[PDB]
């Protein structure tokens, strides 16, 4: 997320096998880290 | 025709004024966006 100024981070981990799609269950993100870039965002990019 | 510059000579026989000094100016700008430079936050011993 990008408000006030602020871009904020949240963050979850887990092992799974389930083969091909995004699991049933609930868990929730803790927050990672928080950034105070004051910086617009309207588009991002994936890097592999 | 002039050079735009001219040099300075510093030497240890100078006089007050007329010697080298260093110098600084602190500038700052306020409220464009978030406050990201502060000054200390002072802190008292935990009481209980
Ligand atoms: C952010 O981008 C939008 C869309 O181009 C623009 O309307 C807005 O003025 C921009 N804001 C800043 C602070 O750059």
């Amino acid at each position: 997320k990008n408000i006030d100024g602020y871009f904020k981070i949240y963050s979850k981990h887990t092992p799974i096998n389930l083969v091909r799609g995004l699991p049933q269950g609930f868990s929730a993100l803790e927050p990672l880290v928080d950034l105070p870039i004051g910086i617009n965002i309207t588009r991002f990019q994936t890097l592999h | 025709c002039y050079f735009p510059l001219q040099s300075y000579g510093f030497q240890p026989t100078y006089g007050v004024g007329y010697q080298p000094y260093r110098v600084v100016v602190l500038s700052f700008e306020l409220l464009h966006a978030p406050a990201t430079v502060c000054g200390p936050k002072k802190s008292t011993n935990l009481v209980k």
